[PDB]
């Protein structure tokens, strides 16, 4: 049995990268090592960004939520952007293979540190839980959020993007790198059930995938 | 019908679910691949060029001649070992339905005697059938033994039957990796 | 490694903590609330290697490697062959790691004979000079640390702080170390038959002579170069000890560069043999 | 996960023989009496609805292991249950069991987990195969797992008995009485084994004589002139090992005279805190003339004409060498040769009330325990100063006013004794319970020395087994099915999102279409 939730959690959460890898086309431009290497610099990202908060900010002794730090973790959450438009700069290839490169390689290196251990300790534990399916749900979420971040940061990056666009693609950027600190407010405050908070989590990143793609084809095609 | 051979029968029938189901996973990954199907193909021309060439050689056909049969084996090895590998991204998978299988079996048959041995088990196979059971009757048969038993019966008959089974030529140099 | 990795789990009087600095990360950063709290402690802790030991480690063994690829070519030409250009290559770590390695193994010989002299003859004078040795077991494995004479000024001081502590202590032992990789550098290259004229005569030996310079010109070149270049490497190199130690590196700064060195050596082995 | 404390069915050999359990790991999902198949299974039964032909039934089904969920207040329990059980527990205990049997205190989870294991295996018989699936895939299951290691021997158990003595006005030579109880508790589980009337009451009983009788003889003018020592025995009810050790030591060694020629008679206590009714059993009926027989016809007349409520009667039975076990600790004295006699409310040792953990503090009557212990101290009185050939009347009784009986005394004594398990394989050497109990006999008695036992190590007449407590953790599980339903799910999830993947081109072109659009507009 606890073989059996392990291999479904696993399926769930590494299939759709898979799809993902072969459906984009990156296969046949032998991407692999590019994913690789984004991985790479996602794990030099995160070290750097764990030293930035151990250094700069003193933990919160204060028992009630730590609104400020959540804050604080979220502002940090701008060096993942900072280092996605590292790669893309690069890797070399149409704008699409950049973005989906960059983020898969950085979803992948995510899901790698983040979920793998958590799934192959818990999932094979006596107990069945519901969390490590929602986990699983929730890399698949955070795979799109990252493609509609490298997609985001493409598009500011651009050099021929008009003025009126840039205002629309840098909240978009801020609403991208501060919806994890809005969600986990959202959900301490109306003490959201974890089905109700994943769901929550979902639609966000939905209306921010459709968004982000709706002004990247208005982008694309006013210069076409 | 007695909860015994009820539970023969019903191990009978997952032997045979579990039979098919590998041979649709090794139909969808490896049977319907272009490559395999190129592999195999490959292998059956060479082994039938090979073969035939050795037939015509007789020993005067000279260091050049052998050199070509040489060249040929080796050809057909690199294109067995290819196919090979093909077939083993099945048997690992097959493994891994094999994992899920186990513990199905131990949801279902955890420690029930599921049949009755005509005779005493060697002491090696013992550890088989009579694994999990609670008892002093070695004639006591395990799910594990006889599903096995049933596994190697069904499986190849399967194979055979729907003309899935690798072919005569491939297994004679498959025998080589 | 070991250090970096080690699963083992030694019991400080608060709590059990991994000894390997990763492993004691990741489960603290798993079990504690206080995620940044256990990050700054694993990056400062006192009784354990940090984390911030092993980026100064990293630090260290690639400002070692830049150094060591320092080099100054000199064309030689075949006389056989008109065109064939290659390059003599004058390492800035000419003498290798072998100053060290002397310098070291001397270290060691005296503090072995001046625990020796102190275990068996106490209270002599000789004794008090050459070394006296006193166990400190501060909340650590017992340790036996010179606190006076020849041996406590050759012995590295642990941290910045000891350093402000005894500054004569340190300035000492940084003129000492300097000074002995110097001059076994110099001696070193005399003894080991690598001297300017032994290079030129292997040169004539390979058929390999300076563009427009015999082989006479040729020593006298290498001769301007080679004894400049060991010296000025060991005083790098024990420059190079000096700073990775204060800096803590894992595995000691003397330590990291003879590393660093050996496999660099034993890389181009491997790629001329190849 | 539910963690909850569970208490193992005692596991011990005597005179080689396996008694109880002899597993103590359990790794099995839970189940209640109502699942058709029980085998590796836990079972889970509640003490009201715990009968004898279930826990056969889920034996002979080879259940993986048994837990009895036992009510919080056993006086709440119903009376007849409690009868039932202690009918119930010799049987229990006497049938050696593969499989492990716990008692568990009941507990709100526990019970909610009972509760749900019952619904599950109820619903599977009562739908169609397609919704028995389905309730299946749905339900939770729950795994209890027991934390402890298997069970082992202790090979150096000490059991350790308590000696005291009072002189008499002429010293050791004159006649010795001896008062024994054994102060050890038996029962299905020895965490809670309490065993307040067995024998706690003896207990408190003897400790009141000792301390009456010390204040009589601390005063030259109501001095006796006789012997007087008080037993506490260790191993009462693992055939009075205790008592055994202390008979060998006293007279196989000819230092120890006291016991040898002295020996007037031995009152043994046990079970004296309940009923109405009062029986002497005896190995042999006394002799005329002998101060047995004295100390039987002043008990008679004491129980007829001062307690009329009592009925007093002599139940006499034959020793049986035979039998492993002997039925009273008199019996031992008798092999010997002592003359005594066991003073017990039961009218037969085997009564279930005797050895069983439903023998608690509210099933003792603290009235009942002060008149036995009244009735027993006027006819020991009676019969120490010869006080009916000296012409006293029956009906006058000795212990009054000065010497009152102290009823609060008594029941603080019940309390502290019933407060803690006294099973004998809990009861260490250098325990509270000793220690206390030496001090108290130290108070009021002179020479109190501590007598220790231990099993031979070639031919170990007891042996006792640990993991009698252990804590059961209960998982939340789902079955085999629902994994392969969400794996089913799981494939048709791939499968949409592959399509939708494929098909992004067109929700391209749509978007591209409906900006245009926008923009004409």
């Amino acid at each position: 049995m606890t073989l059996f939730h392990f291999g479904n959690c696993f399926a769930l959460a590494y299939f759709p990268y898979f799809i993902t890898y072969k459906c984009s086309g990156l296969s046949e431009y032998n991407a692999f090592w590019k994913c690789v290497q984004a991985g790479v610099t996602y794990l030099f990202v995160q070290l750097c960004k764990m030293l930035f908060l151990a250094t700069f900010f003193p933990t919160w002794e204060g028992g009630i939520y730590d609104f400020i730090g959540e804050f604080m973790k979220a502002s940090v959450d701008v060096a993942d952007l900072i280092g996605l438009n590292l790669v893309m700069s690069r890797n070399a290839g149409k704008g699409e293979y950049k973005i989906m490169v960059a983020a898969l390689g950085w979803a992948t290196a995510e899901l790698i540190m983040s979920r793998c251990i958590p799934l192959w300790v818990g999932a094979r534990g006596i107990e069945f839980d519901w969390k490590y399916i929602q986990m699983s749900i929730d890399s698949n979420i955070s795979l799109v959020h990252y493609i509609v971040a490298s997609a985001q940061v493409w598009m500011i990056t651009r050099y021929d993007l008009y003025h009126t666009f840039r205002p629309a693609v840098l909240l978009l950027m801020f609403l991208s790198v501060y919806k994890a600190f809005v969600m986990e407010t959202f959900v301490h405050l109306c003490s959201l059930g974890s089905w109700t908070a994943l769901l929550a989590r979902a639609v966000v990143t939905g209306l921010l995938a459709l968004s982000t793609l709706a002004l990247y084809v208005a982008v694309v095609n006013v210069h076409s | 019908m007695s909860t015994m051979f009820a539970d023969t029968l019903l191990i009978v029938f997952i032997s045979v679910c579990t039979a098919l189901l590998a041979e649709g996973i090794t139909w969808v990954l490896v049977y319907r691949t272009d490559k395999y199907k190129r592999l195999k193909a490959e292998v059956e021309k060479q082994s039938k060029k090979l073969e035939k060439k050795k037939e015509t050689i007789t020993e005067s056909a000279g260091r050049q001649q052998k050199k070509k049969i040489e060249r040929q084996e080796e050809k057909l090895k690199n294109n067995n070992r290819d196919l090979s590998m093909v077939r083993m991204k099945s048997m690992f998978a097959i493994g891994f339905c094999f994992t899920a299988l186990m513990g199905m079996f131990n949801s279902i048959f955890d420690g029930r005697v599921v049949a009755k041995l005509p005779f005493t088990p060697l002491s090696y196979i013992q550890g088989l059938s009579h694994r999990n059971l609670l008892g002093d009757d070695t004639t006591d048969c395990s799910f594990i033994f006889l599903y096995i038993l049933c596994t190697m019966s069904i499986r190849q008959n399967i194979q055979k039957i729907l003309g899935l089974a690798p072919s005569r030529a491939a297994t004679k140099q498959a025998g080589g990796f | 490694v070991w250090k970096a990795f080690s699963p083992t789990t030694v019991n400080t009087g608060r709590g059990m903590e991994f000894e390997g600095a990763i492993i004691a990360l990741f489960h603290l950063l798993a079990t504690r609330t206080d995620k940044v709290r256990a990050l700054r402690e694993a990056f400062y802790r006192q009784n354990l290697p940090n984390l911030m030991n092993l980026i100064a480690t990293i630090f260290v063994f690639a400002v070692v490697i830049y150094f060591q690829g320092f080099r100054v070519d000199l064309p030689i030409k075949s006389a056989r062959y008109r065109g064939q250009y290659n390059t003599y290559p004058i390492k800035l770590f000419y003498t290798s790691n072998i100053p060290i390695i002397l310098q070291s193994a001397l270290v060691s010989n005296l503090y072995v004979i001046s625990q020796m002299l102190s275990a068996r003859f106490s209270g002599n004078l000789l004794v008090s000079l050459l070394g006296t040795w006193s166990d400190t077991s501060s909340g650590g494995p017992a340790r036996a640390y010179p606190v006076g004479g020849l041996c406590h000024y050759l012995s590295p001081p642990e941290s910045f702080g000891s350093v402000l502590e005894d500054p004569v202590h340190a300035v000492v032992y940084i003129v000492f170390m300097l000074g002995s990789c110097a001059f076994f550098s110099k001696t070193w290259i005399e003894v080991s038959g690598s001297s300017a004229k032994d290079v030129a005569k292997q040169l004539k030996e390979q058929q390999m002579v300076m563009r427009g310079h015999r082989e006479t010109s040729m020593v006298h070149e290498l001769n301007r170069y080679i004894p400049t270049a060991a010296a000025f490497g060991g005083l790098c190199i024990g420059a190079l000890s000096v700073l990775a130690d204060f800096l803590g590196a894992i595995g000691s700064g003397t330590g990291i560069l003879l590393a660093v060195t050996i496999i660099y050596q034993y890389f181009e082995i491997f790629v001329k043999e190849q | 996960a539910h963690e909850f404390t569970v208490y193992r069915m005692q596991q011990y050999d005597l005179q080689g023989q396996p008694y109880g359990t002899r597993n103590a790991v359990l790794n099995t999902e839970a189940r209640t009496i109502d699942a058709d198949v029980l085998s590796r299974r836990c079972v889970l039964m509640r003490l009201l609805d715990f009968s004898y032909e279930q826990y056969q039934k889920a034996l002979r089904q080879s259940a993986g292991a048994v837990v009895i969920i036992l009510p919080r207040a056993m006086a709440a329990v119903p009376q007849d249950v409690i009868r039932q059980f202690m009918e119930t527990e010799p049987e229990m205990l006497a049938m050696e069991t593969v499989v492990p049997v716990y008692f568990a205190v009941e507990d709100e989870a526990l019970l909610s987990i009972y509760e749900q294991t019952q619904a599950a295996s109820a619903a599977q018989g009562s739908a169609s195969a397609a919704e028995v699936l389905l309730h299946t895939a749905t339900a939770n299951g729950f795994q209890m797992v027991t934390s402890g290691v298997q069970s082992k021997a202790v090979s150096d158990w000490l059991i350790t008995s308590v000696e005291g003595r009072l002189t008499g006005l002429g010293g050791e030579d004159l006649p010795t009485i001896v008062i024994v109880a054994h102060y050890d508790a038996f029962g299905v589980a020895p965490w809670l084994s309490h065993g307040a009337d067995s024998n706690g009451s003896g207990i408190s009983v003897l400790l009141e004589l000792a301390r009456l009788f010390s204040r009589l003889y601390t005063y030259k003018r109501t001095h006796a002139a006789y012997n007087l020592l008080f037993f506490a025995s260790g191993g009462g009810k693992f055939n009075y090992q205790g008592t055994k050790r202390w008979l060998e030591d006293n007279l196989d060694h000819t230092d120890s005279s006291l016991l040898q020629d002295n020996v007037a008679f031995v009152l043994c206590l046990d079970t004296v805190g309940r009923g109405d009714s009062l029986h002497l059993h005896v190995s042999k009926p006394p002799r005329e003339g002998t101060l047995q027989h004295a100390f039987l016809r002043e008990l008679e007349a004491v129980a007829a004409h001062q307690f009329p409520e009592v009925r007093f009667s002599m139940v006499h039975k034959k020793i049986n060498l035979a039998e492993d076990i002997l039925a009273w600790e008199h019996e031992r004295f008798a092999i010997r040769r002592l003359p005594a006699f066991t003073l017990s409310h039961l009218e037969s040792h085997r009564d279930g009330q005797r050895s069983s953990i439903m023998d608690v503090r509210s099933r003792v009557d603290s009235k009942t325990l002060t008149r036995n212990t009244r009735l027993i101290a006027e006819a020991l009185t009676r019969v120490i100063y010869n006080l009916t050939e000296k012409g006293t009347p029956p009906d006058m009784p000795v212990f009054t006013e000065q010497m009152q009986i102290q009823q609060e005394q008594l029941d603080s004594v019940m309390d502290w004794l019933t407060n803690q398990p006294r099973a004998a394989q809990l009861v260490d050497k250098d325990g509270t319970l000793l220690s206390t109990l030496e001090h108290y006999l130290s108070r009021y008695l002179k020479e109190v020395k501590q007598h220790h036992i231990k099993a031979d190590k070639r031919d170990p007449e007891f042996v006792f087994y640990d993991q009698l407590k252990q804590v059961m953790n209960a998982y939340r599980v789902k079955p085999a099915i629902f994994d392969l339903l969400l794996a089913v799910c799981i494939g048709a999830y791939l499968g949409m999102a592959y399509t939708a993947v494929q098909h992004f081109d067109l929700l391209y072109k749509t978007v591209q279409r409906l900006l245009v659009k926008a923009k004409t507009q």
